[PDB]
């Protein structure tokens, strides 16, 4: 309920090529949760029949891991930007590094 | 340049060995075009490798670029992990359509049909398409990397998309007349060799007798070959006066097996309750679907009609009880089909393949409504003289000029032949009579000096 009832998404400024982030924003957990997860989303993607299963991207989960900011080109020589996105006028709604725990939020972690 | 993108972006094909190593790459950055062959891929082993399954790697992988693929292989000893490739050409789902054409199980002919071969024996339908069918019969032939792909259905769609649009070519079907089509194979008459598997392959055959041989049957000693002769000869005395009518019988009989164009048309020729419904009835157990019983409607009514499109490679099609065409009220042969009947190709896709012998049967002497020479050429005429009656008239048949002998009538017969009794012994008689007259040519002869008809224009000459 926490990562479905709230989150955002944003649009890539590419057509042939859709990319495309979604953040949820009541859910929180550490980021060796994410490695480990990774596993799974591994499974999920090889075994779901969505097409945009396939096209998950869980090499990104790695040390110091870096991601396209909103609003920021790519590339200094290339123009795929991702741009707001309504209902969401927030840029803190597409930052997963921001961190707001409030009763809706749910936190966990692993137990080792 | 260590890197040629003339077959992937650099970032996909790094994106894509990432993916196969499960475990978290420590140096990702640093790989670009000019390193990915020199740098060794240092690799954190949070989880057990992707390639090895040990819980670690003492020394780092390493890449390196051949053959328009990249090859993964392990620093230190190379036996202790797997070595892996990763392809930069084509989409899986055409090398896999690439490899099931490549084994030649499906085909088109020239009727833009396309036959499979499943279960060993050449499948075909046009209602409902079944190139699919063979994908899942066929997905053991090939390696894991395609079979677990392969159940998916919209990758098999994808893949009867390819294999459709591949199939330029038409090949050519039923080449071999002297072949016999089963379901679980092909018996050769030439020899008395039956190819079951591949072998049968090679003979294009899209039709089937319908039932599967059986060796243990197909000896010559057989329970029922005994009184199968003596059924025969009961039928067919073997006497000197009936003694060319029944060689003509035999070679009326085996001129049903083979998968040819025939050149006459033989009349079964007898008096009530003289055995040609029974023959009828055995070529029908002995032949399975490759006999076929049709109407009147291909002789007295207009050709160009089911009855003329499901004799396409049909190898006998046998015609019952013409109406008395010598008396009032009735519709004459009208040669024209006769002259149409054993053309190649018959037109009624209105064109088929013409392999059936045409057998017609008749209490009376028939009778055309125009007599020409090419009437001569085609038609032939089997005498049965024989009586199976009850024994209750047994003498007001045996004071008739029609029968030379008289039999008692046996009820159990036609449930024993309806039960596939004499199926294989008399399918044995078929291919020794066809050895002894149609090998190593098939033609037939015409016997113009029987129908009485054909007596006037002898009277003529
Ligand atoms: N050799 C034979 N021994 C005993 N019964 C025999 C026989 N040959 C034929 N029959 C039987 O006598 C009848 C003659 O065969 P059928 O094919 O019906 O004759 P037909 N009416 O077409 O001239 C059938 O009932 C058949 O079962
Ligand atoms: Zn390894």
């Amino acid at each position: 309920k926490s990562m479905r009832s709230n989150f955002s998404l944003t649009k890539s400024t590419n057509r042939d090529k859709t990319s495309f982030h979604i953040i949820f924003l009541d859910t929180y957990t550490t980021m060796d949760t994410l490695i480990a997860m990774k596993r799974t989303l591994l499974e999920l993607s090889r075994s779901s029949e969505n097409p945009l299963t396939r096209s998950i991207d869980t090499a990104v989960y790695r040390r110091k891991t870096t991601l396209r900011v909103v609003g920021t080109r790519k590339n200094p020589n290339c123009d795929t930007i991702h741009v707001m996105q309504p209902p969401h006028d927030n840029i803190e709604d597409y930052l997963f590094t921001y961190v707001d725990m409030n009763n809706n939020s749910y936190y966990f972690s692993l137990q080792r | 340049k260590l890197w040629e993108p003339g077959f992937i972006s650099f970032e996909d094909a790094i994106k894509r060995v990432s993916k196969i190593f499960i475990n978290s790459i420590i140096n990702f950055n640093d790989l670009d075009e000019n390193n990915f062959t020199t740098v060794p891929l240092v690799i954190d082993y949070v989880t057990p490798c992707a390639l090895c399954k040990k819980r670690s790697h003492k020394h780092p992988h390493q890449l390196s670029l051949e053959n328009g693929a990249i090859r993964i292989y392990k620093t230190g000893n190379p036996h202790s992990c797997k070595v892996k490739i990763v392809p930069l050409d084509g989409n899986k789902l055409f090398n896999i359509a690439q490899r099931i054409l490549d084994t030649n199980s499906v085909l088109l002919t020239e009727r833009g049909d396309h036959i499979v071969w499943i279960n060993n024996s050449w499948k075909f339908n046009s209602e409902e398409p079944l190139i699919t069918k063979l994908i899942l019969s066929i997905r053991h032939q090939l390696p894991k990397e395609y079979s677990s792909e392969l159940l998916c259905p919209r990758k098999r769609k994808t893949v009867e998309a390819n294999i459709r649009d591949m199939l330029v070519d038409s090949v050519e079907t039923d080449t071999y007349p002297d072949k016999l089509p089963f379901k679980n194979g092909v018996l050769d008459l030439v020899d008395g060799m039956f190819y079951s598997g591949d072998d049968a392959k090679k003979y294009t055959c899209t039709v089937s007798t319908g039932f599967k041989f059986d060796d243990t049957k197909f000896v010559e000693d057989s329970p029922e070959m005994e009184e199968l002769m003596n059924i025969i000869n009961d039928i067919q005395p073997l006497t000197d006066e009936n003694k060319k009518n029944r060689e003509l019988y035999e070679k009326t009989l085996s001129s049903c097996l083979c998968g040819a164009t025939k050149g006459c048309l033989t009349f079964f020729f007898g008096e009530t309750a003289t055995g040609k419904s029974t023959t009828k009835r055995l070529l029908k157990s002995a032949i399975g679907d490759l006999f076929v019983e049709t109407g009147q409607t291909i002789l007295t009514d207009v050709l160009d009609n089911p009855f003329i499109a499901n004799m396409h490679l049909k190898r006998s099609v046998f015609c019952s009880e013409l109406p008395d065409f010598a008396c009032s009220g009735s519709k004459k042969i009208r040669s024209d089909n006769i002259k149409k009947l054993t053309e190649p190709c018959v037109i009624g896709k209105i064109n088929n393949r013409n392999h059936a012998t045409i057998i017609i049967d008749t209490n009376y002497k028939p009778v055309f409504d125009r007599i020409d020479n090419a009437l001569m050429r085609r038609i032939a005429v089997v005498r049965f003289r024989t009586h199976f009656s009850q024994p209750s008239g047994r003498e007001a048949a045996e004071n008739n000029d029609a029968y030379d002998k008289v039999k008692l009538l046996d009820e159990g017969l036609d449930g024993k032949i309806q039960n596939n009794r004499y199926r294989f012994a008399f399918l044995y008689l078929l291919v020794k009579w066809y050895k002894k007259y149609h090998i190593p040519i098939m033609k037939l002869y015409p016997t113009p000096e029987e129908i009485p008809d054909f007596a006037f224009y002898l009277k003529i000459g």
